């Protein structure tokens, strides 16, 4: 990060913590949330802080708070990426990815593929039984850590 | 006497995997299209949003009389 993008951390990290101990309270993130219109349990809270809470002792310091922001902004950039890949593999534009276009794909990608291939990747995808990839079918084949 | 096959059970391994796919699609809908706000979102955009106003009100000054 730059000293701008640390800035932004604390800033965002502030409005949390308001009493100035650099690390946030299951009390703090209970009245941030309360300015919210929602009514977290304390149980609730601090599952909440449990979340993020990496060393587990009972609170978020700024080191944790910036890994998980980190996260939430790689997962923000994961989404915008799989648009841009699903844009680029839906060549005609029709919403949906076709046997035809996943090998163009794959031929692109270096593989070398059979009509029996390509119909069972499409087929393990496919969710609504149509025969050919959606976006949503197409988000979990790229974010599958399987 | 009765087991299932293995081809049984990969149509039973078929039901389930989709029943799990359209659960990962529910809970992706479920995020996006949800009221309850996410504090570090909500957050984030508070201070991004000040920031923002901050270096526009210092921009119109510095384009004032050009
Ligand atoms: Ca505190
Ligand atoms: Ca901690
Ligand atoms: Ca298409
Ligand atoms: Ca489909």
């Amino acid at each position: 990060l730059t000293e701008e993008q640390i800035a932004e951390f604390k800033e965002a990290f502030s409005l949390f913590d308001k009493d100035g101990d650099g690390t946030i309270t299951t009390k703090e993130l209970g009245t941030v949330m309360r300015s919210l219109g929602q009514n977290p349990t304390e149980a609730e809270l601090q599952d909440m802080i449990n979340e993020v809470d990496a060393d587990g002792n009972g609170t978020i310091d700024f080191p944790e708070f910036l890994t998980m922001m980190a996260r939430k902004m790689k997962d923000t950039d994961s989404e915008e990426e799989i648009r841009e890949a699903f844009r680029v593999f839906d060549k005609d534009g029709n919403g949906y990815i076709s046997a035809a276009e996943l090998r163009h794909v794959m031929t692109n990608l270096g593989e070398k593929l059979t009509d029996e291939e390509v119909d069972e990747m499409i087929r393990e995808a496919d969710i609504d039984g149509d025969g050919q990839v959606n976006y949503e079918e197409f988000v979990q084949m790229m974010t599958a850590k399987a | 006497a009765f087991a299932l096959s293995k081809d049984k059970e990969e149509e039973i391994r078929k039901i389930l995997r989709n029943n799990l796919q359209k659960t990962r699609q529910r809970l992706r809908s479920y995020n996006r299209h949800t009221l309850v706000a996410d504090p570090y979102e909500e957050a984030w955009n508070q201070m991004l949003l000040r920031r923002q106003k901050a270096r526009q009100l210092e921009q119109k000054i510095n384009n004032y009389l050009t």
